[PDB]
């Protein structure tokens, strides 16, 4: 019944579970205890996606929370929601990853990979029909950046028809975590592009701009940060997980987007407001569409005004027509006609879902494609290569088992990406 | 300084003449003991089994080196139980370490253990 | 369980731990008799518990005097340790490297090395081990350099951190501090993974201004170094926000295997009346941690350019006030450049508030910062030594009392030579072109 | 009425009684006092198997607990359940066995064999119709390994039609008891193969893996060890001892298994979980079947992945269909088709029993055959022969009455077994 | 009822039992007057009870002095024995084998052999009998070797265990310990089924470190040997988990009828303050029982390879912590090989907790280990004797006082010869090839 098995990796790659799973329970009317409490009968017919049925209504979240160090793993165990996940799927090593890629990709995950795949296999064939797999991790760290990629390439070597879809979070332009965060980003992209289809890129610093610019809070914390970018994992399945009028799926959101095997694009929300900014509007699709236009409601630290929109899919939920979107999309595609790609007339995808979220009459989820995602990788590439000139921190990788020229290959892998996005910025 | 998998695998394919696909067969072995016969020449090859993919049985084959390390005296502890797991985190820095032994002790000549163990019969 | 053990050699290494473990016992609710309690994993972090409920501080003590060690069993921590771990020496010839190394200190080693062994036989999650000594010591400089060179000979890949303390630019504690200190950076060069060093006269300089006490003592300097320890170690022993491992430092501080001498900067260190009439926000602290008034080592880190620096924050911290602060340091002229890392930072967040010991005149605070700074200037105290040490050796002053204890002067011939490559290494990193 | 008389031998060979007999009473609704307390009327029509009827409802367990030393014999006497067995059948010698085989097989049991057979004869002809005899003992020790075999060969020389079925426990690959445990194992197999039909092999060390790997207890004791492997003695008679839909018997489980007179195969349970791992599942046949696949739910310290399945019988109890097993057995016989033996298409035996056990809605008992049970005996044989090269500990056997070349014969007896399992590993 | 009797010859054999039976009376709730009690079979194990409720310790005492024996009737156990069993000798010429064997000690034998007889006339389940003597004794070495050779001549197949004690590598108690000790291993070679021997100077070496008492005595050494006795005997007198018989040892320690000299290793032996600040788990003990610090016999069992070793555990023990420990010993380099048994162990479990006598400075523990280790090294104290004894015989020193008591030197001609085959036997087992 078109279902997904969930995979996390890394510390903050595991932190996103609670913003995900407590929402998707609340989106499906489900408590902390797992037992059922839902209002409408609308929220059942596609409930089977992110949940395996249980004895006595428990409705276990199909997930495997994976990490290399037991620091933050007990935190969601010993905290609340300690009875949602089944601890057979909680696995974690003890020795530190040191957030070094090949330590996390090549060798210490290989201590734990043998326990990984026997977990997800018996999860896979107990499902009816897999729709796909989700990988949420980091680009910057080591555990999520390294171990999930080796974890990915085995799964893509087992299920070549099944779709592989990934979420990940970006290195920052300014607010970076560590100094090998250039190396981890390049090495992560070497496996994402080759194995999985689609990956999205979320700057924490641009996420920090959101509550700064839009919601006006001087001091949010990460439990507000993941709480916001949670709902796009809700939003991509919003179309899917309960009925509507039109909606399609992530594989149908895969083939429509890109004319090539080269899949990266953007994320945004609609609507969005502050505390006191709530009631002073008229929340509607013209209110929705303009928070689906700015870079300020995006996640990528790159300018669509520097870029060009390849393809757009829009995912609405609530009482919403088409012509309220039609007349409004036409109102903004005309003034911004040079912002579209002339390879495709009408690269707009419309999808209308039924029920609203909590306390909001409408909601929309943004998917727009760009040429300026190279503005990440050009900002990455010279951030990468300048730390290769003196072979910066090289012995913490070649002192673990990887040839240095294998690291040089991923540069051209990044440059193979940019070489295409060099063209469709200005060609045709 | 250190060596990756890329050079070392055909490097250990060289001096042993073995069909070593991945390094984790040194999780069993068959090559680490074939490092030392390239110097010391006294190692009784008929003391190890050859097929022996049966980890509970394999633990005999780790200790055969503990006579070899006895008679020549290199004081590294060998903990065979995670070594015998055919898993990494010990086997690399056991063979990164045995090519720290590559430094001075070669007389340069070849040592055909492919012909010495009876063509692995 | 991600556990690590701390050795204590040298009379400095005695009294340093007497502040470190005091902080350790207060940072877990441990009664001073060992029998505690007048997080979950936290209650068994540094401690291999017995079923009686009291527990052993996973340490060791090494000294060749029975003098200062037996003060502990006289002192109030008489039930904390156990009289196997606390190995003394019956006689001593300290300020004498090459018999504390090669004659008299070596007779303790086989007794020492056994006690390293069984404490490594319970700590299943082992993260290397921690080393305390001094350069102003003879034997702590002596046996300490000998202590690393067999342990790293045994333990191979395991982590080797040490917090050292070196003789000041202005005030010595002994004349041998050219001699029986500057050679010990040979053995600790290629046996310490990373290392850290600090000045008394710089730490005293903080005491007259930021602590404002005319006549401090060692103990107050002991308490100040000790929180830097728990800022690194016990941060992974507490469930923070962005956790920082011990292994992360040694891969986020060295581009090259030699260059492992960072700074220490700890802040806020604020006196009693000074905390009042003052709000120390997080950027109020980080603007102090780049100013030389809270600086641990009497050097010129202003003049040199910074290389790479990890930071550790305690208490109630947001990353937005980090990035609002740290984007102002990189803008400011008081740093100019890194060439080899266009970011040059590592940020780490733990929630545990700064522990405030009752006795000393330090004041309580709700947020903390620890700073480990690599620079292009820290080799000048080394160059102070080269100005000093090459002058003593320009007279051959008790070479006999380096010879008669059993070592020729070939290492003294090697002494400035390895030092010369250290000076050569910072100008090598000082090369910043195309 | 198709009934069994029970025989134990050795210390731990007598320890298994309490895990057996307190369960089979509880499986039949029967107290410590012997007098009847049962809920359903379902548990009577085949109650006569392991019990001789008594005066006043006492319902004596038909058993003879046999040992050579009075150490552990009083322990279950002076402990609880001291009024279940009748003490006429409690026999035991006083002089030590020294756990040496021919001391226990050939000579000291011959002090007690004359009292043995006059016990079991009057037990035999007082039964209606014997279904068979159970021998539970050790391979490693002396009393159970030696005295029961001489006890067996007299019974097989008295009742050639009656089936002889044995349970025994293995020498360990690593956690061995004594050093003559190689000799006792070889000498025990010389009588098991020649006289009785079937014997099963249970490693304590692999049993120690079960609570280690699956149930997650750091420190179980033997009263948890026998408590687990008890229920397969319940499980082999689960089909038999109360009604169902299809079920067959151990003689029908004998002729279906092996195409030769060479009978050894494996043991496992289903389901199985930890303390907190209980309610987080959906206990069903797909939950049952996958704990009927791994080596981790087996007992033998040998790899079925190194081996090949000759024949399989499955024994379910609970509400269970066939198609829930059919579609699931077909789901695993296809992916693991090379793991089956191509001499026989569809070597699967299905048997469905009715009532569930205590507090579990379903239960299954595993019977699968292997080629890699030679991985025991090859591990035995070179463990055997290397202690023959110097005639190790030889005077504690030839100093008791057995020729040394008689000991050499059992080597070829082991090698006669392996010579066949050499073939069907890879032939046909 | 699986019962056995313990003879006591020699002044060592006097005082050894004065710790053994003291432990025996405390391990069953026996008042010191014999009239007890201020398991089921346990209450009548070593003891042929009378209906009065007091009961005889099934022992005997053999000495040719009235000196130390009459200390018992002066001492507090004056009602324990009975004055038939306690057979003395009116005169003595000790340190003189061949009149304690052949002249003066033989006059007691017919009185002794009767008292062996009637005590064998109640113990229906007889498991051989137990022998205590010394090598440092004359007559205990003298009459003791004579004691076995008629009893094993009588009793044939019956079990013959002895706990001996031999003159140290460094400190003798008499000069005759080359002479009137090393010959007694003739008669006890082919009359003792198994045997065991222990060193004072090794047991004293434990006292200065693991007991930490500067001036111990015999009595403390007597208490330490005594628990090894009850670790073997009373383990079958208590309903354990995997019971171990007396007969199991003599078939699980010798591949060949000569090689019956194992080690003893008892652990934990832990001083008073040492038990505190310490958790001694079971693998914490077994990692000590292979280290030479708890080693009973001053030899080099590290260098030699181990042959076969039975272990006995007391108290609260799981076999999983056995197999987690014992798989680490066989992995570890500190043993290398057996060739003749690829397992080389025998594991045995009894539930009875370790008995803790009040007076001495030993500390209480909730788990115990006894170790009986056969090796390829224990013949070196025998080779110490061959270095010693062949030198005395290279001068013929009071051969007259071996002759004049009534024996020619043909056994001294045989003395090193049987010793030479013992040395030849360990290199014979030292042969490890194809
Ligand atoms: N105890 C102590 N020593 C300090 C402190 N600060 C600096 N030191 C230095 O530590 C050195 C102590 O070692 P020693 O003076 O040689 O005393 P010791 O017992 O002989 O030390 P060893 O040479 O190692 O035996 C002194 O030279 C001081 O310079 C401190 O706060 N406490
Ligand atoms: N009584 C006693 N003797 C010990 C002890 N430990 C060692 N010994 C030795 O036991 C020997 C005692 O026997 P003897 O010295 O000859 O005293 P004795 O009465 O003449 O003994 P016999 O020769 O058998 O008559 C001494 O040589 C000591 O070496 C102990 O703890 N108690
Ligand atoms: N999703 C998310 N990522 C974060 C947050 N805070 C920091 N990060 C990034 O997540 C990673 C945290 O590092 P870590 O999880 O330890 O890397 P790991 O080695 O893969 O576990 C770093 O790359 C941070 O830049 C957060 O709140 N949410
Ligand atoms: N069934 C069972 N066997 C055990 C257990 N513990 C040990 N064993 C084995 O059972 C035998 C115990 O020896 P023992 O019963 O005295 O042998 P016996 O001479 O035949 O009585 C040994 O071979 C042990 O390996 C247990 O808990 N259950």
């Amino acid at each position: 019944m078109r279902e997904i098995v969930h995979i996390q990796a890394g510390q903050c790659g595991n932190q996103v579970g609670a913003a995900f799973w407590s929402t998707i329970a609340d989106e499906h009317g489900l408590d902390s205890a797992g037992i059922y409490h839902g209002t409408s009968e609308a929220q059942h017919e596609r409930l089977n996606v992110y949940f395996n049925e249980a004895a006595g209504g428990k409705y276990v979240p199909r997930a495997v929370l994976v990490d290399l160090e037991p620091g933050t793993m007990d935190a969601v165990k010993s905290g609340k929601f300690g009875n949602l996940f089944r601890p057979d799927n909680i696995i974690y090593g003890q020795s530190g990853a040191g957030n070094i890629w090949a330590k996390g990709h090549y060798t210490e995950g290989a201590e734990l990979a043998d326990a990984v795949l026997d977990v997800v296999r018996r999860e896979a064939e107990a499902c009816d029909a897999l729709q796909g797999f989700q990988l949420t991790h980091s680009l910057g760290g080591g555990t999520g950046s390294g171990m999930g990629t080796l974890l990915l390439s085995k799964i893509r070597e087992e299920y070549p028809d099944r779709m592989m879809a990934t979420f990940s979070v970006a290195p920052a332009p300014k607010s970076s975590d560590t100094v090998v965060e250039p190396y981890n980003a390049t090495l992560s992209m070497h496996q994402l592009v080759e194995n999985s289809d689609e990956t999205f890129c979320i700057d924490n610093e641009a996420l920090s701009s959101i509550f700064a610019n839009t919601l006006k809070i001087k001091s949010p914390s990460y439990d507000d940060l993941n709480h916001l970018v949670s709902a796009v994992m809700a939003g991509v399945t919003t179309s899917f997980r309960f009925p509507g009028e039109l909606n399609s799926d992530l594989r149908k959101l895969a083939v429509n987007m890109v004319p090539f095997p080269r899949h990266f694009f953007m994320v945004g929300f609609a609507p969005l407001a502050a505390i006191g900014s709530s009631s002073f509007q008229a929340v509607s699709v013209p209110e929705l569409t303009q928070q689906m236009f700015d870079a300020n409601n995006m996640m990528v630290a790159a300018d669509p005004r520097h870029g060009r929109y390849l393809t757009v899919a829009a995912l609405f939920r609530g009482k919403v027509s088409m012509k309220e979107v039609d007349e409004q999309i036409r109102s903004v595609q005309t003034k911004n006609s040079a912002y579209f790609v002339e390879w495709i007339p009408d690269n707009v995808l419309k999808a209308v879902c039924s029920v609203p979220p909590k306390d909001l009459k409408m909601s929309a989820t943004f998917i727009g494609n760009s040429t300026s995602i190279q503005e990440i990788f050009r900002r990455l590439g010279d951030q990468f290569s300048a730390m290769f000139r003196r072979k910066a921190f090289l012995h913490w990788y070649t002192g673990e088992g990887m040839d240095e020229m294998e690291f040089t290959e991923a540069e051209s892998n990044m440059n193979d990406l940019v070489s295409e996005y060099q063209q469709y910025q200005e060609a045709g | 300084m250190s060596e990756s998998r890329q050079e070392l695998l055909a490097w250990i394919n060289q001096v042993t003449s073995l069909g070593l696909t991945r390094i984790e067969d040194c999780g069993k072995g068959y090559a680490m003991i074939q490092i030392f016969d390239s110097i010391y020449q006294d190692i009784p090859l008929k003391k190890v089994n050859f097929e022996c993919n049966n980890e509970y049985q394999y633990i005999n084959n780790w200790k055969v080196l503990q006579q070899v390390f006895l008679k020549k005296g290199i004081d590294k502890v060998v903990d065979p139980e995670r070594l015998s797991r055919c898993k990494m985190q010990d086997n690399l820095e056991f063979v990164q370490w045995a090519k720290r032994f590559w430094d001075q002790y070669y007389p340069g000549g070849d040592y055909d253990a492919l012909a010495r163990r009876g063509n692995r019969g | 369980m991600r556990e690590v053990i701390s050795v204590h050699v040298g009379q400095a290494g005695v009294q340093i731990g007497n502040a470190c473990w005091e902080l350790y016992c207060l940072e877990h609710g441990i009664g001073p008799d060992g029998f505690p309690t007048e997080l979950n994993d936290g209650f068994g972090t540094f401690f291999s518990e017995t079923g009686q409920g009291k527990f052993v501080p996973r340490s060791i003590y090494v000294d060749l005097e029975p003098n200062v060690i037996d003060q502990v069993r006289t002192g109030p921590y008489k039930d904390l340790f156990h009289p196997e771990q606390m190995v003394t020496g019956k006689e001593d010839a300290s300020n004498n490297y090459a018999r504390g190394h090669y004659t008299v200190g070596k007779e303790m080693i086989d007794s020492v090395l056994e006690r390293i062994r069984r404490m490594a036989d319970n700590c299943s999650g082992l993260q290397g081990f921690l080393v305390f000594h001094s350069f102003g010591g003879g034997t702590g400089s002596g046996l300490g350099a000998l202590l690393l060179e067999r342990l790293n000979m045994e333990y191979g890949k395991k982590s080797n951190l040490q917090f050292s303390v070196y003789p000041a630019p202005q005030v010595s504690t002994s004349v041998v501090e050219p001699y029986n200190s500057v050679l010990t950076t040979h053995a600790t060069l290629d046996n310490s993974d990373c290392t850290f060093m600090v000045d008394n006269e710089a730490c005293y300089d903080i005491c007259r201004r930021n602590l404002d006490i005319e006549r401090p003592t060692y103990e107050n300097l002991n308490r100040l170094i000790a929180q830097v320890v728990s800022s690194i170690t016990a941060s992974l022993r507490f469930a923070g926000s962005l956790n920082v491992d011990l292994n992360e430092f040694q891969t986020n501080l060295v581009p090259y295997p030699r260059i492992h001498f960072p700074l220490v900067t700890y802040s806020p260190i604020v006196s009693a009346a000074k905390a009042f009439h003052e709000s120390n926000s997080v950027q109020e602290i980080t603007n102090q941690c780049f100013e030389p008034y809270n600086q641990m080592v009497k050097c010129d880190p202003r003049t040199g350019r910074y290389m790479a620096t990890c930071l550790l924050y305690r208490g109630d911290v947001i990353p937005r006030d980090v990035q609002a602060a740290v984007t102002s340091i990189k803008s400011r002229r008081t740093i100019q450049f890194v060439d080899w890392c266009p970011t040059g930072f590592k940020i780490g967040i733990c929630y545990e508030p700064p522990q405030h010991v009752p006795g000393s005149g330090i004041a309580k605070v709700n947020r903390a910062v620890c700073m480990l700074s690599n620079t292009t200037s820290i080799a000048e105290a080394w160059s102070r030594l080269d100005h000093k040490f090459d002058l003593m050796y320009s007279k051959r002053a008790f070479v006999h009392w380096y010879v008669g204890e059993g070592m020729e002067e070939g290492e003294f011939s090697e002494a400035r030579e390895d030092l010369a490559a250290l000076e050569r290494d910072y100008e090598e990193v000082g090369q910043d072109s195309m």
